[PDB]
């Protein structure tokens, strides 16, 4: 739904 | 030229049904930096992670590039059923990746009549828009 790092 | 603002490429990932681990795409060359499509199963209910990645095997702490890009799963039966999401980010070596750890239900993407998977094969694609980088060619 949000977007972020692959962390 | 490796030099251009812009690009689209793609990656097809095989056994997606059986992928444990996240796997990169071989880089694509946009503003002289190389991107990358990071594929990766995530829980958000399993899901599909669906990263755009910028310079990340450079041991540069001085780069940041703005971009705007397009992820999309192909639909190999009709390209208007296409999964898209968009993205804008200030990729850096602290963040040098951006996308969606719940792009998809996996159930949906692995569905065989649904049209994105055929023979275990799953075809992403970028349309990156990049700004000119900073901090990288002085």
């Amino acid at each position: 739904v949000s977007p972020s790092t692959s962390y | 030229t490796s030099w251009r603002s812009e690009a689209t490429f793609q990656f097809t990932v095989e056994r997606f049904s059986r992928l444990s681990e996240s796997v990169l795409s071989p880089p694509c060359f946009v503003r002289n930096l190389p991107w990358k499509i990071m594929v990766m199963p995530r829980f958000y209910q399993k899901s599909v992670g669906f990263f755009l990645q910028c310079n990340a095997e450079s041991d540069s702490t001085s780069w940041s590039c703005h971009a705007q890009a397009v992820l999309k799963i192909i639909n190999y039966r009709d390209d208007e059923k296409s999964f898209s999401r968009r993205i804008s980010h200030l990729f850096f070596h602290k963040e040098n990746d951006w996308g969606f750890s719940n792009f998809m239900a996996w159930s949906e993407v692995t569905d065989p009549e649904k049209g994105f998977i055929d023979d275990d094969k799953v075809t992403f694609e970028v349309f990156v828009q990049a700004d000119a980088p900073h901090g990288v060619a002085w």
